[PDB]
């Protein structure tokens, strides 16, 4: 009835884009996402105290954190 | 198109919906009723009056 | 790849009629008062022969002005003279050269003296002399 | 450059290869996989170590006799101090 | 501008700045003939210097009495919400870059477009070359013969003839 | 260390050795990988800085600055691709080689362990850059940019080698920065000014003062296709950091004459940004930004008293990106329309809608909205340089005004209706247009989350 | 969105022009040629567009005054301005 | 104030022989639209007034320059001048502020920053 | 409610951003007395505002993104009120100053629209230059910017650090000399200026100074320039209001002169009684504008005060919204802000006041009548005048739903907010005669001179278009020359010299 | 938690209830409500892992250095012996920053802990605080050499001025 014709230059090359981010940026995001929670669930930083550790403690890995 | 639901005016002064104005007018009370308690009970100033400090003695 | 004689050369004059218009028609007849003259105060290399300057000022005015486009949108073929201040400038106002603002901005400057006084309400002025006494004057008790 | 091919970089194939070789190498393996690295990367500029040790040592002096934040010039009468 | 019609551009605006001064709708209307009286006071006399004092002194008494913030007729050379809608502006010839699967929509419309072009595909051989016949040397305002003598296709096609609408 | 120079020189025959057109994707693929190695052993200390070899401490220094240098390489081949596809492969094999041949020294420099490897490698460029400017120019004015780019850079950097060979045999050995543990001062004479003046002015002629910048827009206005080496020459300039290695020491105690370098560049900072407003050529318009809030570091460095180095470091890599990326926009929009004249392109923002938010986030980081690095790199400048004398708040407070009218006028010039005559400009920014324009704003703003990785030692 | 047609513009223009007591409402409407009702040189052509602006209200361009000979000509192009009938 | 700007002046009838001031322009808008209307163009127009707008402005001065008139030796009043001034302002400070930092203590003891 | 029982305000320590030499900046929030009350209000209006736009913008294809642009605005304007870390105040300070550009700049083209942006971001950036001065001064002296610490450890000389603040006050509070920006800040969409000018963006200029109350109570220099400033803002706005022809414009100056009373109240030391004003006021002018929507749109448009007509033609409800609010702003006889404008000139008016503002301010109170009655009498009073075919329909579920909430949440508001407070100060409460209704005393004849002059403007004996008067009045005449000058004396002088004129020579 | 004497705070002083009144209080319909929609999804999960976390216990130690190196060691021109005499001095300038941090936050606990008085209470922090920083920038702050940090070369040449001037040239002392 009363009607017109919308005009837009292109939506396709923009929609064909944003995917290659949003698709890929997750693709290694989500696998990197579990390892930031699961790896912390069963494994966490503890504790203190002290220690003399006999002769000398280990090398680096004095840190308090899962991956640090 | 969309619909005819109201036609325009050639300056025949279009009609109202008849629930348009009454539903509004009940909010002409809320200024005229809520103005009730102004003078009841409060005066132009509720103060107390300075009694001209005459005792300079 | 315009080949020869792209822009202005060593003016202001060599044959004022040779320039406008050989190409670059600023004037039609070589005197429109658009002749590539306006090298006012030379020796400044600024604006050589230049099918160009002092053509008048205050705006392209951007209105109906509709042979085709004629001002700031639609780009008539070649008039260009001076520009780039023209998108932040317009024409004649209603009044002319009245600074009454420096008057009004100084209108309060009258009340600078109203600053040196105070506004203390109680008591009134009551012309006095030595009645003032902001705090105390005579003995305490 | 559109004979109604879609295209990104150049031509038929490796263009399609050339998009996955930028997007995937470019980020999700670096702007993400790498960004993870420094996120929780170990104590930077030995400040983590400092908080506690500039914590413990406060009260040690405050407990027995000692003042706090001396600046006594590192044990004078270790220095002969040339006068003239 | 020919000396004859020079009062019109004043006669157009004269009452124009008036109405923005008056308030009541009759006020404009009541002063109409009353201020209309002054025009024909000398109705028929010389075109030159004799009546040029109807042009000469018209300058003052107009500019004097000017700028009571006139009514601007909103969509117009100036004033609010005139050029307002540019967020469409109808960029005609948006139909080029698509990558179909965006072209599935409006199939009847894509059919119609390529039918318009045939005119502009070849209308030229007599369209352009007639302008080499039409204007002998330095011709002023440049439109073709109004018909183009048989069928104009458009001729001004299509930039002025298909140009952009307003919504 | 060799962890780096060796693969990046190993790159060199990863390219020609390949086949036909596979070349671009071949090297762009690997060239990204090295970035894992880039961080790999780096971002160690921190305190008591890293030196892993005799003549290299790669970067310890808290001037990390090297990670960027390894970014911009496989941002070029995404950048440079446009019109370089139109000549021969054995030449296209060259332009990728010399471009690497640059990238190899910028890893050598910034480490250098010393003064005298710096210099010969500080002058070791200009062989690779000069060859990219003169060939593959556009206009014919390029031939003069070839000379002007020398005859300054080289003009006064010879007085270095007269001075640095004068120190080597005067006090001990300059062989190592990490031993300054004996340094006597410089009191005064009519000889020592020159020493201080010889050990300085060579650096100024790179990061411009308001004098002797006469070359900077000459080379950038007319310069290779993509900004292909114009992205690199916005790395080269800021790399005059080495003044941070000297003026910290090695004549510490002459501030006596500092003032002609303060009031000369401090009134130019309010200046050359203002001669940038009426420019009619766009790649000029950006070239004068690059002077301005770069030349602010020269009043950050000369003043001692950190909170400047807190803020002076963030700036070298502040516009290191923003000022990079703008040359990437003005390139693209030039592919389609072949004038660099700013006026001509108008009536965009309808026809390329996605590239709207690209201009904005660029022109917004000269405005320096508070959260990003930019201000947190400027507001450690103002905090110390205020204490110098209270009056610096005015001029450099004006800088924060004219720069805002400066940026917008570049965007808002591309919001207008223009349909006008262009039948060109069809391409709706094929991915590379928006891919290489990213990998800037994503990594840039990001750092604000943990912005202790850009800071000096102080 | 407001519906517009070509009838009202033949009516409205017919309407107020038939409202003025200076014109008898037996006179021609669509074509009078207006030169019979042009009297005089002024106070007609610019006079008649003084009112017709009061209803639609776009600007009534100057150079479009000389199109006003034909009473079908005025209504003719007002269709082309406001995007009127198909 | 800026300016009259002369919206009326003398005229009438002299300089009515001045015509073809429009013939100058009318030629072009005929030719320009003769340019601007064509089916196959797809590209910008030369527009020489712009070519002669920049190129007679940016370049083409130091070529035209001569170091002669002492209104072109003016710039010493402009370029160098205030640059000496800013030295005169500062060098007094940074000293007046310094002398007090030695004899007498202006600051407080809770200022560690700096 | 949790606060209006036990007090107990809070902050938060959360998340350490970089820690440099000594001062350690992380982030926080502030629950303080300005946080507890205001924030519910600024959300409560904006609760009702989007519905209006939801009808107004209903046909715009980009609507989806509009509410995005309008959303961040509320977000970041909301972090200004809540932050106790002085830097953090500056994140949202400029976060909003950019949002103006991206809204006023809604319509492209329209050579005025996008040049109303370049105004907004020009004048704020000057008004920026101050607040980075008092950001510097605290370090070199106090070695922190924390709003807690300054107030615990008091500065002696605030003279320089504070005057900087009074300058950034005037940038966003639309004071005099920076004012020309508002009247041209209206060129965008209507619900924009509803949001921009009511409870937000114009409040920060006089908001920020309030937060500084504990330190600013001393040092008469501070107090002095304030009331020697804000009072003057009024009568240059008032004297520029009259004769102006647009619905939107007059409603722009109305809020321009609402400021002069606020900033005065900082001048005399009245920290809280200043801020209660905005809490109340904001309920007005959102309604007042949002009322005019159905007037502008459903009339297909005018937004001229000419061609309006009378009170009742199918506008029964909206015209009741005007005459309630547009009455309320007139000095609050029993209504909402009865505790706002009314408790000022009756309290701080007993003080050391300059004995000019008393003359000056109370005169501005008069024009508060003719502000209203003018745009009432041309729109709601005279005979209908406007072209035929007017389609007006006010039956609009997505509109009537919006007004009804405010006016209800209007009348009761002023008393609820005020009735519940811990009292923070001592008002004089002994107010002698002739100091008492002296505001109301003026408005009483305002309405007199409103209607008598209205009829004397229109209904009078035909006082002719007599060409001779002085109008420096309807223009303001400052926007005439300067904006013809500042882009001359600078752009074309210190550039065209500095340009290729020199660098190439 | 933390170390008590590292972060001392005054005790709680819980306020007494004062119902006094016959009217309903809504908080008791919330603190009795809100508690029941919180504890279940919240406290059960923290207890859930904290036992789930009983399966493994790591270690990270308390790093304490070995101090032989002194300030008067050793040679004038020397490198080896004066490489370390900063490592003593550099860490001990990273400490004395933070001890200003800790003492500063303790100050804030003098205010919003109280904030009404702000004056007649705390007895300590402020009157102490400006006796702390005045023990800071003197001799522990190399200024304006702070850019170079001038470690141990200028560190003792303030403190030569703090010797070769004070205590002798003081005239007469
Ligand atoms: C990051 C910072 C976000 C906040 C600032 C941006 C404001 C939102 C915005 O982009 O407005 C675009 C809008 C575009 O206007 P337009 O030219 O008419 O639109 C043309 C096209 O439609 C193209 O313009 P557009 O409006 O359609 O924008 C494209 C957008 C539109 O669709 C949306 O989703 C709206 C995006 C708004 C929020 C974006 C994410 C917020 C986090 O589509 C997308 O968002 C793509 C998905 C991206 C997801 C990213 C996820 C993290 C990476 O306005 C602007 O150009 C200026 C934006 C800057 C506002 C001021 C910023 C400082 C304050
Ligand atoms: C101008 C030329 C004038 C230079 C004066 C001579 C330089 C000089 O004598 O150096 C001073 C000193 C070395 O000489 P001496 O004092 O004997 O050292 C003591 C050794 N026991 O100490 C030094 O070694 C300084 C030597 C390096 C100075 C070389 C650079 C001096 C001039 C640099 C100009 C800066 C840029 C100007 C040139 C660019 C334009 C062409």
């Amino acid at each position: 009835g009363k009607r017109l014709f919308i005009i837009k230059p292109s939506g396709f090359y923009d929609k064909r884009f944003l995917k290659l981010l949003r698709f890929y940026i997750l693709l290694t995001g989500i696998p990197v996402a579990i390892g930031i929670t699961l790896i912390n669930v069963f494994i966490g930083e503890a504790e203190l105290a002290e220690i003399p550790e006999g002769y000398v403690p280990e090398h680096w890995e004095y840190f308090k954190h899962p991956i640090s | 198109g969309g619909g005819a639901h109201i036609e325009p005016r050639y300056r025949q002064f279009p009609q109202l919906t008849r629930s348009q104005v009454i539903q509004a007018e009940f909010f002409s009370a809320t200024m005229w009723f809520w103005i009730l308690w102004r003078f009841w009970h409060d005066s132009d100033a509720v103060l107390g009056h300075f009694p001209y400090p005459d005792p300079s003695q | 790849a315009s080949h020869i004689t792209k822009d202005m050369l060593p003016g202001p004059y060599p044959k004022t009629p040779e320039e406008r218009a050989a190409a670059a028609k600023k004037y039609n007849m070589r005197v429109e008062d658009y002749e590539p003259y306006p090298d006012d105060g030379t020796g400044y290399g600024d604006y050589p022969k230049l099918p160009d300057r002092s053509q008048q000022e205050r705006d392209p005015w951007y209105d109906w002005d509709h042979p085709d486009l004629r001002l700031n949108w639609g780009e008539p073929m070649h008039w260009d003279l001076d520009m780039y201040i023209r998108n932040r400038v317009d024409t004649s106002p209603t009044p002319v050269n009245w600074n009454l603002m420096c008057k009004h901005l100084f209108g309060f400057v009258a009340f600078m003296l109203f600053m040196f006084w105070v506004g203390e309400t109680y008591p009134a002025y009551q012309p006095v002399g030595p009645k003032q006494y902001p705090y105390n004057n005579l003995y305490l008790e | 450059k559109n004979p109604d091919s879609h295209g990104y970089d150049k031509d038929p194939a490796v263009d399609i290869w050339n998009m996955r070789v930028v997007f995937f190498f470019g980020f999700s393996i670096v702007l993400v996989l790498g960004s993870t690295f420094v996120a929780y990367l170990p104590d930077y500029r030995m400040q983590e170590w400092a908080r506690r040790e500039a914590e413990r040592l406060v009260k040690y002096r405050e407990a027995h006799g000692l003042p706090i934040m001396e600046s006594n010039c590192f044990d004078p009468s270790k220095i002969q101090l040339p006068e003239d | 501008l020919t000396h004859q019609q020079k009062v019109l551009r004043l006669y157009k605006r004269a009452l124009r700045h008036l109405e923005s001064w008056c308030i009541h709708r009759d006020k404009y209307r009541y002063f109409a003939c009353l201020l209309r009286a002054r025009f024909d006071e000398h109705k028929n006399e010389k075109d030159m210097v004799k009546a040029t004092q109807l042009l000469r002194e018209a300058e003052e008494e107009f500019w004097h009495g000017q700028h009571p913030q006139p009514y601007i007729f909103p969509e117009s050379p100036g004033g609010t919400s005139y050029e307002r809608y540019e967020c469409y502006k109808v960029p005609e010839w948006c139909l080029d870059d698509w990558h179909p699967s965006e072209k599935a929509m409006y199939p009847d419309y894509f059919a119609k477009r390529e039918q318009w072009k045939k005119l502009r595909r070849e209308s030229w051989e007599r369209e352009v070359k007639q302008l080499q016949e039409e204007t002998p040397v330095g011709g002023p305002r440049t439109e073709a013969l109004p018909p183009a003598r048989k069928q104009g296709d458009l001729p001004p096609l299509w930039w002025h003839i298909v140009t952009r609408p307003r919504e | 260390m060799l962890k780096y120079i060796i693969p990046t020189i190993m790159l060199m025959p990863l390219t020609w050795l390949s086949k036909n057109n596979m070349i671009w994707v071949n090297s762009t693929a690997h060239s990204l990988l090295i970035s894992f190695t880039s961080l790999l052993l780096m971002n160690q200390f921190g305190d008591n800085s890293l030196n892993f070899s005799l003549l290299f401490f790669s970067d310890s220094l808290s001037t990390p600055l090297l990670i960027l240098t390894m970014w911009l390489l496989p941002l070029m081949l995404m950048a440079s691709q446009h019109h370089l596809s139109k000549e021969n492969l054995t030449r296209k094999k060259l332009f990728i080689t010399m471009l690497i041949s640059l990238q190899l020294f910028l890893i050598m420099t910034f480490t250098a362990m010393e003064l005298i490897l710096f210099y010969i490698l500080f002058e070791a460029t200009l062989v690779p850059t000069l060859i990219i400017i003169t060939r593959w120019g556009n206009q014919t004015e390029r031939l003069n940019a070839g000379l002007y780019f020398l005859f300054y850079t080289l003009a006064g950097s010879l007085p270095l080698l007269v001075a640095l060979i004068y120190i080597q045999n005067t006090v001990g050995s300059l062989n190592f920065l990490m031993l300054q543990y004996w340094v006597q001062p410089v009191h005064n004479s009519w000889s020592n000014v020159f020493m201080w003046l010889a050990c300085m002015m060579a650096f100024m002629v790179k990061m411009p003062l308001y004098g002797l910048h006469l070359w900077l827009p000459k080379a950038h206005v007319e310069a290779p296709i993509a900004g292909s080496m114009v992205l690199a020459a916005v790395l080269l300039k800021l790399g005059g950091y080495g003044m941070l290695r000297i003026t910290l020491i090695l004549n510490p105690m002459t501030d006596f004459m500092a003032y002609p370098f303060i009031m000369l560049s401090l009134w130019g900072m309010i200046m050359t940004s203002s001669i940038c407003l009426r420019q009619t050529d766009l790649k000029s318009l950006i070239a004068y930004s690059s002077v301005s809030h770069m030349a602010l570091v020269i009043v950050a460095i000369l003043i001692q008293t950190p909170w400047s180095y807190m803020g002076a470091t963030a700036l070298m890599i502040a516009h290191g990106l923003t000022s990079s990326m703008l040359f990437c926009l003005a390139n693209s929009n030039y592919e389609r329309i072949h004038s660099r004249t700013m006026i001509l392109a108008r009536g965009l923002q309808t026809l390329l809608p996605l590239m709207a938010t690209w201009w904005l986030l660029a022109s917004l980081t000269n405005l320096a909205l508070p959260p990003t690095i930019n201000l947190i790199g400027e507001l450690f400048v103002v905090m110390s340089t205020f204490s110098w004398s209270n009056i610096t708040i005015i001029l450099m407070g004006v800088n924060m005004v004219i720069t805002a009218l400066y940026s917008l006028y570049m965007l808002i010039m591309t919001q207008r209706g223009k349909y006008t005559y262009h039948i060109n400009n069809i391409s709706p920014s094929f991915t590379r247009e928006n891919a290489l324009m990213s990998l800037h704003i994503l990594p840039l703003l990001l750092l604000t989350l943990n912005p202790k990785i850009i800071l000096g030692p102080l | 969105a407001p519906p517009l047609t070509l009838e009202g513009i033949k009516d409205r223009v017919l309407y107020v022009l038939k409202l003025y007591d200076k014109i008898d409402p037996e006179k021609l409407s669509v074509n009078s040629h207006f030169m019979k009702d042009l009297g005089l040189d002024s106070l007609d052509q610019v006079e008649i567009i003084m009112a017709m602006e009061d209803e639609f209200g776009f600007e009534i361009p100057d150079i479009d005054a000389e199109k006003l000979m034909c009473p079908q000509e005025i209504v003719d192009y007002i269709a082309d301005k406001k995007d009127v009938y198909e | 104030t800026t300016l009259d700007p002369a919206e009326y002046d003398i005229s009438s009838e002299t300089r009515k022989a001045q015509a073809e001031r429009l013939a100058i322009r009318s030629r072009l808008k005929r030719e320009y639209q003769l340019q601007y209307y064509d089916p196959s163009r797809r590209g910008v127009i030369e527009d020489p007034a712009l070519v002669r707008w920049t190129y007679a402005r940016s370049a083409n001065i130091y070529p035209n320059f001569r170091p002669n008139t002492k209104t072109s030796l003016l710039g010493a009043l402009f370029g160098i001048g205030p640059l000496v001034f800013w030295y005169y302002v500062f060098k007094t400070d940074r000293d007046r502020k310094e002398k007090l930092i030695q004899e007498g203590k202006l600051d407080r003891t809770f200022n560690i920053s700096y | 409610m949790m606060f209006i029982h036990s007090g107990q305000e809070l902050i938060i320590s959360n998340w350490h951003w970089l820690t440099i030499q000594t001062l350690k900046l992380s982030l926080s929030f502030k629950m303080d007395y300005f946080s507890m009350m205001f924030i519910p209000v600024a959300l409560f209006v904006t609760w009702s505002i989007m519905e209006f736009s939801m009808w107004y913008m209903y046909s715009d294809p980009n609507i989806n993104k509009f509410f995005k642009y309008l959303l961040l605005f509320l977000i970041t304007m909301l972090i200004l009120v809540t932050a106790n870390n002085l830097f953090q105040l500056f994140i949202g300070w400029e976060g909003v100053g950019i949002m103006s550009f991206l809204l006023i700049g809604w319509w492209y083209g329209r050579a005025d629209a996008n040049t109303a942006a370049l105004q907004a971001i020009l004048y704020n950036r000057i008004g920026d230059i101050g607040f980075i001065l008092a950001m510097a001064w605290f370090l070199t002296n106090l070695n922190t910017w924390d709003l807690q610490q300054i107030f615990m450890l008091n500065p002696s000389d605030s003279n320089m650090p504070l005057i900087g603040l009074a300058l950034a006050a005037t940038g966003k509070s639309a004071q005099f000399g920076l004012h020309p920006w508002l009247p041209s800040a209206m060129e965008g969409p209507t619900p924009v200026s509803a949001l921009l000018h009511s409870s937000t963006m114009v409040v920060a200029g006089i908001f920020l100074l309030i937060r500084f109350y504990p330190l600013t109570e001393n040092n008469k220099y501070i107090q002095s320039i304030t009331l020697c400033l804000g009072a003057i803002t009024t009568l240059f706005t008032a004297m520029c209001a009259l004769t102006q022809n647009d619905i939107k414009k007059i409603i722009a100056f109305s809020t321009s002169s609402q400021l002069g009373l606020m900033m005065v109240t900082i001048g005399i030391n009245q920290p809280y009684l200043a801020f209660l004003h905005i809490c109340t006021h904001a309920f007005f002018k959102a309604m007042l504008f949002m009322c005019s929507g159905s007037i502008i749109h459903s009339l297909n448009d005018e937004q001229d005060i000419r061609k309006m007509g009378g009170l009742f033609k199918a506008m029964p409800f909206t015209t009741t919204a005007l005459i309630v609010g547009s009455l309320a702003l007139t000095g609050m006889p029993f209504l909402t802000g009865f505790y706002s404008k009314d408790l000022i000139i009756e309290a701080a008016n007993t003080s050391y006041t300059n004995a000019w503002a008393l003359l000056m301010t109370l005169i501005a109170t008069s024009f508060t009548a003719i502000y209203s009655t003018r745009i009432i009498f041309f729109a709601l009073l005279g005979q209908p005048r406007f072209p035929t075919l007017v389609n007006i329909n006010e039956n609009n579920p997505l509109l009537i739903n919006s007004i009804k909430r405010l006016l209800i949440g209007s009348l009761f508001a002023g008393y609820i907010i005020s009735n519940n407070i811990p009292p923070t100060t001592i008002p004089q409460m002994t107010m002698p005669y002739y100091l008492k209704t002296t505001a109301l005393i003026v408005t009483i004849l305002g309405f007199i001179l409103a209607l008598e002059i209205s009829n004397m403007t229109k209904n009078l004996k035909y006082h002719y278009p007599s060409n001779a008067f002085k109008f420096s009045t309807l223009l303001g005449y400052f926007p005439t020359i300067m904006h013809r000058l500042a882009p001359y004396m600078n752009l074309s002088m210190s550039q065209k010299s500095a340009s290729s004129l020199l660098d190439l020579i | 938690s933390w170390d008590k004497d590292v972060y001392p705070e005054p005790p709680r002083r819980t306020p007494a209830p004062s119902p006094q009144t016959s009217l309903p209080n809504p908080i008791t319909y919330l603190t009795k409500a809100f508690d029941l929609l919180v504890d279940r999804p919240v406290t059960l999960v923290r207890e859930f892992i904290e036992r789930q976390h009983a399966k493994n216990k790591y270690y990270y130690y308390h790093r304490e250095f070995r101090r032989v190196p002194d300030i008067t060691e050793c040679q004038e021109k020397d490198v080896l012996c004066m490489f370390e005499a900063e490592m003593q001095w550099r860490r001990d300038y990273k400490v004395d920053q933070e001890i200003v941090n800790i003492i500063q936050e303790r100050l804030k606990a003098c205010q919003q802990r109280e904030g009404e008085s702000h004056r007649q209470n705390c007895a300590k922090e402020l009157e102490q605080f400006t006796q702390v920083v005045k023990a800071y920038q003197d001799r522990y702050h190399d200024l304006g050499a702070h850019y170079s940090a001038r470690k141990c070369l200028a560190k003792q040449k303030q403190r030569m001025l703090a010797e070769r001037k004070a205590a002798k040239e003081a005239a007469a002392a």
